[PDB]
């Protein structure tokens, strides 16, 4: 008794996003659908016993029984919808099937980017120096570092809720004094970069 | 094959 | 919420004085389904009376057969005694060999 | 809603392990899973009031999970080996199977030959340049969690004495200071963006918070630095004007 | 013309122990499995012969079902008791009915099910397949819970699916004895009662299905009140047995005849003395 569905999906801020769900079991009673954040509890979304499709808020699934086959679909897509989705498969008694999961990426829309590199400091600066690279749009990939003594983390978006505004950022650090904001990224940035010293 | 559904009352 | 067992007492095959049988008693339309059932020759309980598995009718009221492998014999006495809730005393019942 | 503790356990291979699960008040169904990295959970045993009906997915005899009251259940992992390191997820339903599933936050598990190599983390706050204050009109402080081991920490942004979520952005995963070595060290990084005139006000407090997952009162600890017990480790920058 | 019918009784005996759970299974008038929690460690039992031919795998999983609805019920009759406000030493039966009826073509005539506390209708399926009827405010509490838990939907789904799939199996498997009809045994019988009225009897024994009718004609007209029809009765193989008798006024036994009505039989069969 197994399940199958896509490893990653990836959908712009506002659009709409299909995860696929194929089941292969000897029986079936219904198929759930679950959302999982990073180290938290899973969520349930909604629940297809019967054909057809069941509607909740942004979010729906369909079920056919006779094609093995499921989806769930999520309407306007917002920043907090990005976690994993798993769907369950019920065969009868208590034992439930749970499938590997769909990692859902929803891409920010920065309306205006201003893409910079900062250099701020500690309190005690007895330990290193830290580079932000901010502003900068979804479209723009960030790689690791090339130097070993130089740490540099994914991209994350921040959202400022009472401003209404969103933007990408990146941190690198080290603690050798070679390191500095000009020589600090090696991944293709876009050119109108602002670096002032 | 009997009903796979146990629902308390 | 109470309900009366209807009782019949008959043999699996005609009965014939030389000839075997499996007299049965058969108890049914009752409720509760806690019942005290046993077969008699003369007035004396038969030891090994089995009986079938607890099952219900349309109307809930429940059903079994108690059995065993007995020889009609002499033609002598033959009774099927049943005690239920619903019951002041233990009803009696004569085997009957045209019925 | 359903509850799980511990959240996080470090143990010595060896050592006896037990999680707590208290589910909805009610339910009569309660379910555990076991949940590896990248995966799906998997069943472990179903339990209806108290009666524990299957337990067909356990591992082996040295998981013993019970409910002896049909309410708080525990999974007691006796002699943990490397292998039982994952989540431990507990769920319940209000009357019976194949229904609506409500999960506890879990229990994240990690079973190592010894607790040598686990360090608490060293916290450093990074105060806004002053660059981005004259060309976004924002300011972004940057928090860092350093040299600390297992992947077991919270972080958490407190403005005046209170925890904010608008603006901040930490890291889904850490990253390792010696991608090479086997038990290497993690490192996380976070930001917290505001206004220019909220970060030019002194009167404003920004602290970052990293609660710590460790060594329990009643794991043995024998080395000359100190027990890296379960802690807060904290770095404070007030509002500067420049 | 078939039809799989599922049979559940759960009842509470305080100071005699932990209520017992009787789950019988039945394809038409024949019984192929049993399940009693009262053994020391329970297991569902062929009572066919044409059932024994299943592998492990569906015993186990049968076991695994009936364990589940024993502890199921027993948490039933608790609830049950605290709706009514009922005594924790009386004794209280919970009885469930389900199942699938097939036409004679092959296909799902009618799915029901059927729930009651002490003989009485508790909570029942409607003809929808979709909702419930709940016989008074203690099992609209049920209706709440088996709403939320989805039950007529995947109900539905068993009765239209699983039930009818699985009642094709076993008629197939046992279209020896299920599919093949058992005709009666008929011959009628001497008793007098007095010495102007005697008294004529109709034997019909060794048929299945149970479905049969016995009527006494004097010369064609139907006697419902002065013919003591007794009910159909369980032989103890399988088979079943049923008589008819008349109040007849001595010499007129001749004008006196019956009429059996059975599957087995190609057309009504008549016989006389």
């Amino acid at each position: 008794q197994s399940l199958e569905q896509p490893s990653e999906v990836t959908a712009v801020e506002g659009a709409i996003v299909q995860i696929n769900c194929t089941y292969q079991t000897s029986g079936f009673y219904g198929l759930s659908w679950y959302q999982q954040h990073d180290g938290g509890a899973p969520t349930f979304l909604s629940y297809n016993a019967l054909d057809g499709l069941e509607e909740t808020g942004r979010f729906s699934s369909f079920l056919s029984r006779s094609d093995s086959y499921g989806y769930l679909l999520l309407q306007e897509l917002q920043m907090k919808d990005s976690a994993s989705y798993f769907c369950a498969v019920d065969t009868g008694g208590f034992k439930t099937i749970f499938g590997a999961g769909t990692r859902l990426f929803v891409k920010a829309n920065i309306q205006n980017p201003d893409p910079a590199v900062y250099q701020l400091r500690d309190s005690k600066s007895s330990d290193k120096s830290v580079c932000l690279f901010t502003d900068f749009d979804s479209q723009t990939n960030v790689s690791q570092s090339k130097d070993s003594d130089v740490y540099i983390t994914d991209k994350c978006v921040l959202d400022m809720r009472s401003m209404d505004f969103k933007s990408n950022s990146a941190v690198a650090w080290s603690n050798k004094s070679d390191f500095a904001c000009a020589n600090a990224f090696n991944n293709s940035i876009i050119p109108e970069d602002t670096f002032f010293p | 094959l009997p009903f796979e559904k146990s629902t308390i009352m | 919420i109470q309900r009366t067992p209807k009782i019949q007492v008959y043999s699996r095959h005609p009965a014939e004085n030389g000839k075997s049988n499996f007299l049965n008693c058969y108890v049914s339309g009752f409720h509760p389904s806690d019942i005290e059932v046993d077969l008699l020759k003369n007035g004396e309980r038969i030891e090994k009376v089995e009986h079938s598995d607890l099952s219900f009718s349309k109307d809930w009221s429940f059903y079994l057969l108690y059995y065993t492998e007995f020889t009609p014999t002499e033609k002598d006495e033959y009774a099927c005694r049943v005690n239920h809730v619903t019951l002041s005393q233990p009803k009696i019942v004569k085997w009957d060999r045209d019925m | 809603g359903v509850s799980q503790s511990p959240r996080y356990k470090v143990a010595k291979r060896g050592q006896d392990v037990a999680l707590r699960c208290d589910p909805i008040s009610g339910h009569v169904s309660l379910f555990w899973y076991q949940q590896a990295l990248g995966q799906g959970p998997e069943f472990l045993t179903y339990f209806q009031n108290e009666a524990q009906l299957d337990k067909s997915g356990l591992p082996s005899d040295r998981f013993f999970a019970e409910r002896p009251e049909g309410s708080v259940s525990t999974l007691k992992i006796q002699r943990t080996q490397q292998e039982d390191s994952a989540v431990y997820l507990c769920a319940s339903s209000p009357t019976g199977g194949q229904e609506t599933q409500y999960f506890g936050p879990g229990t994240r598990l990690l079973v190592l030959e010894d607790l040598k190599n686990v360090f608490p983390p060293e916290v450093a706050v990074f105060e806004p340049s002053e660059a981005e204050i004259s060309h976004t009109q924002k300011a972004t402080l940057v928090c860092l969690a350093t040299g600390f081991y297992p992947d077991h920490v919270e972080l958490s942004w407190w403005v005046n004495g209170k925890e904010v979520h608008s603006g901040v952005c930490t890291d889904p995963q850490p990253l390792k200071e010696q991608p090479a070595l086997n038990d290497s060290r993690y490192a996380l990084s976070s930001r917290l963006r505001v206004s220019a005139t909220f970060w030019q006000n002194p009167r404003n407090h920004f602290r970052c918070q990293v609660q710590f997952y460790g060594l329990s009162e009643n794991d043995e600890w024998t080395q000359d630095r100190a027990k890296p017990v379960t802690q807060i480790v904290s770095a404070e920058a007030w509002g500067r004007a420049d | 013309s078939h039809s799989m019918r599922y049979f559940y009784t759960a009842m509470s005996r305080p100071g005699r122990g932990e209520p017992r759970f009787i789950a019988v299974g039945y394809v038409d008038d024949t019984q192929f499995v049993r399940f009693d929690s009262d053994a020391a460690s329970p297991r569902t039992e062929p009572r066919a012969p044409w059932i024994e031919q299943e592998g492990p795998e569906y015993w186990d999983r049968n076991t695994q079902i009936f364990k589940t609805n024993t502890q199921t019920y027993r948490e039933s009759l608790r609830n049950l008791r605290g709706y009514y406000n009922q005594s924790e030493a009386g004794s209280h039966i919970i009885q469930r009915m389900y199942g699938c009826d097939l036409g004679p073509d092959g296909r799902l005539l009618r799915g029901h099910d059927q729930s009651a506390y002490d003989g009485k209708d508790y909570i029942a399926l409607n003809e929808d397949l979709s909702s419930w009827t709940a016989a008074d405010t203690a099992a609209q509490i049920t209706q709440r819970k088996w709403e939320a838990a989805r039950v007529a939907e995947q109900l539905r789904a068993y009765l239209e699916g699983l039930c009818v799939e699985w009642l094709r199996r076993y008629l197939e498997n046992g279209k020896e004895t299920l599919q093949r009809a058992d005709p009666p045994k008929t011959h009628v019988t001497h008793h007098p009662v007095s010495d102007h009225e005697a008294t004529l009897r109709c034997w019909a024994l060794g048929f299945y299905p149970a479905e049969i009718t016995l009527t006494w004609q004097r010369d064609g007209e139907d006697q419902t009140q002065d013919t003591e029809l007794v009910e159909t009765r369980p032989a103890g193989d399988r088979t079943f047995q049923k008589w008819a008798a008349v109040v007849v006024p001595s010499g007129e036994e001749q004008r006196y005849t019956c009429h059996v009505q059975h599957e087995g039989l190609p057309k009504p069969l008549t016989l006389r003395w």
